[PDB]
């Protein structure tokens, strides 16, 4: 693409210093480009990788929310008629948002995961295209919400079987990764129980696993391990 | 709202 | 250009929804198109442009401030050479900026300046151009850098000359364009002694005049009082 | 730094 002229070197440069900025859609761009040089990525660049999208997805998301809710206010009883507008401005950052989500998915399929043989590798990727239809669930109101939703449960649950064998219970990425699968039960798949269940399980587990750490490693994983907490706070 | 990973 | 074939209400309406949503490089899409249907703003309509542009400069500005500042350090004594990377997405952010005024400064020309008559709207105007020339000669450097110092002086002393024969000192665009002349003369012209006077003489004016006003008026007049305060707080 | 007005 546009980045096809820039050296792979200084593609991940820049993204590191479009992270500084805070300028999240060019720092996507710039590992959008280091990707399709077509090497494997380093457990740094990975992180580059997850951050960049996050923040521009995540903006997206809020946008979205924002306005669904003034979309779904305009159409209760009582309400004046406001014409399409609102309509409108909702499916053009629906529509944005799918395009992001789409390239993400793209990047994953052609060809991060296959090359992806170490288990951290693998399950980070998994994680993310998890996330990404989870994304695009959270918009999808029409014949493939189902597909989309089995879609996203299909690459967690590829990303659990290989964590549970692969990784120690305290791992960040096999915490994070339960996490948000746990997020995914309750918000997506209407199955809070099941969301309960693995935050708790995953909790335990990784509590038990503790005292193997470092105290760097100890700071790494009960930081996700109280993300975990929270969210079992929030649904009990 | 419930809290996922990597955090934006 | 893109916003051609939308009603200019409905662009209006979008931009109220665009800034509920954050979301400002939309907001500012949507103004611009309000703006070249080619009639006159409203208030409410002018405060909205304004709104847009400034939270889109804004980004680029802080942008460029972290950029700059790590291409400074760069260029030290004892600092490592890293290749033209710092200075090519520095200057990438500048133009990017820089592209921005000019859409700015280029609504304001054609034809927002020409077609204002009352002191309000006029003054409104000339204290924006004052403003994105000012954004400009934050990151000026070459040939033109007193040419772009002296129209945004040139903008903001018309903007004064008006404001001072047709509006009440407590004016809050009266007030904001002198706040913003006064910022002006101590980070860009070098003359902190005329931003001190400046911002001494419009608080005290406006001190004088609150008795005047209503309740409502007292409270936005004294919004940016506070500001001039803050700023003589912080210069003497 | 120095506030200018209309606030990002
Ligand atoms: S990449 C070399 C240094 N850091 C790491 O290997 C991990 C340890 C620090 C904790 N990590 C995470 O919490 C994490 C988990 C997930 Cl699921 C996604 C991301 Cl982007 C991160 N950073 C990384
Ligand atoms: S537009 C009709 C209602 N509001 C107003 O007329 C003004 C009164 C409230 C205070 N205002 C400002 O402080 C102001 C000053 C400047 Cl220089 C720029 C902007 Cl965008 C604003 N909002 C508007
Ligand atoms: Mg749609
Ligand atoms: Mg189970
Ligand atoms: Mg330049
Ligand atoms: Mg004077």
């Amino acid at each position: 693409g546009a980045m096809g002229s820039m050296e792979r070197a200084s593609l991940i440069q820049k993204a590191k210093l479009a992270e500084q900025a805070e300028r999240y859609e060019d720092m996507a761009a710039f590992m959008k480009g280091a990707v399709e040089k077509g090497e494997e990525l380093s457990c740094e660049e990975r992180n580059l990788l997850s951050v960049a999208y996050k923040n521009v997805v995540g903006g997206q998301r809020a946008a979205w929310r924002v306005l669904s809710s003034i979309e779904q206010k305009s159409n209760e009883e009582g309400s004046e008629e406001k014409g399409p507008e609102v309509r409108e401005y909702r499916e053009k950052v629906e529509t944005e948002l799918q395009g992001v989500c789409d390239t993400v998915l793209g990047l994953l399929d052609s060809h991060l995961i296959k090359e992806a043989g170490d288990a951290e590798s693998r399950v980070f990727y998994l994680k993310m295209k998890g996330d990404y239809y989870r994304y695009l669930a959270e918009v999808a109101t029409g014949d493939d919400k189902k597909r989309i939703i089995d879609s996203a449960r299909s690459a967690y649950q590829e990303a659990m079987d290989i964590s549970k064998k692969e990784m120690p219970p305290t791992n960040p990425i096999r915490l994070g990764l339960a996490l948000n699968f746990s997020v995914f039960h309750y918000e997506i798949a209407n199955s809070p129980e099941e969301a309960i269940s693995l935050a708790k399980t995953t909790f335990d587990e990784a509590m038990a696993d503790l005292h193997t750490l470092s105290e760097d490693s100890y700071k790494d994983s009960t930081l996700i391990m109280q993300l975990l907490r929270d969210n079992l706070t929030l649904w009990t | 709202r419930s809290c996922t990973w990597p955090l934006p």
